[PDB]
């Protein structure tokens, strides 16, 4: 299948009570592997996943050294972005940095990511070609002047291109019993009355791992998409994941509508209709 | 592994 | 600035059994600014030992967080999930539906 590394980094101001609050998280795939938080007591990059624990100190000593650096980076930018929007020096504002790469189920690079965030909108993005940016504002103008300038593309596309991609094949050798599985899910269907003449079927997906996955109904070979009723796929908190899907059907014709599964376990989709 | 890079500022 | 919605999401890790240990969950997602206050309710009351995820984001920049308890389901007790957020002007109040 397809896989990717993602460093997720959030800072926080909180002006006159000190300096910001900084947490990173990085992810293979949409499992954790690692953490920092600049209000924990280690002040040290720490392990999230057993796969990762195997890594000697000198691993943790320069991911420790690059993320409080990462965080000093995003203290200053606060302070800057403040200014280039004539903003109060006392309200609380958002830098979001997220940054990685993906391989194909080929196991070849296939996309690099290098993207900002202010406030919780698009600031500068990496475009895909690696050389060129996006800057969403005219502040963003000033930003993408200056990483020209500094030639920062360059630097980031050897890390993208390279040493992302290296260590992504050695993770996902090294977990590959949780990271390269797949758990199809367990499906199930629920019926319940709302007035004499319809009831609610609502089609679960549970225990499925990875979280990609497509829950859709149909009455009579035809979409249902409008009257759907869809939950965002959410953590079971053991690994996996779980989606619900559901529809408002006339009692009677609960069989005219199929329930519709797909996912990487299941060699092929899942069409299911209400049991009584 | 985390990007050894010196980021430069916005 | 623009400011989003906590959406909320209270469930259990394993389908729910009388008698039965399991875990509650309390998924918020979709937040911004980050600063969030959950609380996990059994018949009103706070649960002291709760923990949570470490504060990620998705493609649109906001905010998710997993809050979760060891628990065991029973006929009588109610469960409910508390949020507070600056979108929020009273804190939202989400029940278990004790299956679905």
């Amino acid at each position: 299948g397809s896989h990717s590394m993602r460093y997720f980094f959030t800072s926080v101001s909180r002006p006159g009570r000190g300096e910001p609050r900084f947490i990173a998280v990085g992810y293979v795939d949409d499992t954790q592997f690692v953490r920092f938080d600049s209000d924990a007591a280690s002040q040290r990059m720490e392990p999230r996943a057993p796969w990762i624990e195997q890594e000697g100190p000198e691993y943790w000593d320069g991911e420790t050294r690059k993320v409080k650096a990462h965080s000093q980076t995003h203290r200053v930018d606060l302070g800057t972005l403040r200014g280039y929007y004539n903003q109060s020096e006392a309200g609380s504002h958002t830098v979001q940095r997220m940054y990685g790469c993906d391989v194909g189920s080929d196991w070849r690079f296939l996309r690099g990511y290098h993207q900002y965030a202010y406030d919780g909108k698009d600031y500068i993005a990496l475009k895909e070609d690696l050389r060129s940016w996006t800057a969403a504002d005219m502040a963003a103008q000033t930003t993408k002047h200056k990483w020209e300038a500094a030639h920062v593309a360059e630097q980031l596309r050897a890390y993208l291109e390279g040493t992302c991609v290296e260590w992504l094949r050695r993770y996902l050798e090294n977990g590959k019993e949780t990271l390269q599985r797949t758990d199809a899910p367990k499906t199930h269907m629920t019926h319940h009355a709302v007035s004499d003449h319809e009831a609610t079927l609502r089609c679960w997906a549970l225990s499925f791992y990875p979280a990609e996955i497509t829950l859709t109904w149909q009455r009579d070979g035809e979409d249902q998409t409008q009257d759907t009723e869809l939950v965002e796929t959410r953590p079971a908190g053991d690994g996996t994941f779980q989606k619900w899907a559901a529809v408002v059907v006339p009692s009677g014709q609960e069989q005219r509508y199929t329930c519709h599964v797909q996912h990487e376990g299941l060699p092929k989709p899942l069409t299911l209709r209400w049991e009584p | 592994k985390l990007n050894d890079l010196c980021f430069t500022n916005v | 600035m623009i400011q989003r919605t906590p959406k909320i999401q209270v469930y259990s890790r394993h389908p729910a059994e009388n008698g039965k240990s399991n875990f509650l969950n309390c998924y918020v997602s979709g937040f911004h600014p980050s600063d969030i206050e959950v609380d996990l309710l059994k018949n009103g009351e706070r649960i002291e030992k709760v923990e949570h995820s470490d504060l990620s984001f998705s493609k649109d920049w906001s905010f998710y967080l997993l809050y979760y308890t060891e628990f065991t389901p029973t006929e009588k007790d109610e469960y409910a999930c508390r949020v507070n957020h600056v979108t929020l002007s009273q804190p939202k109040i989400v029940k278990w539906d004790r299956d679905m």
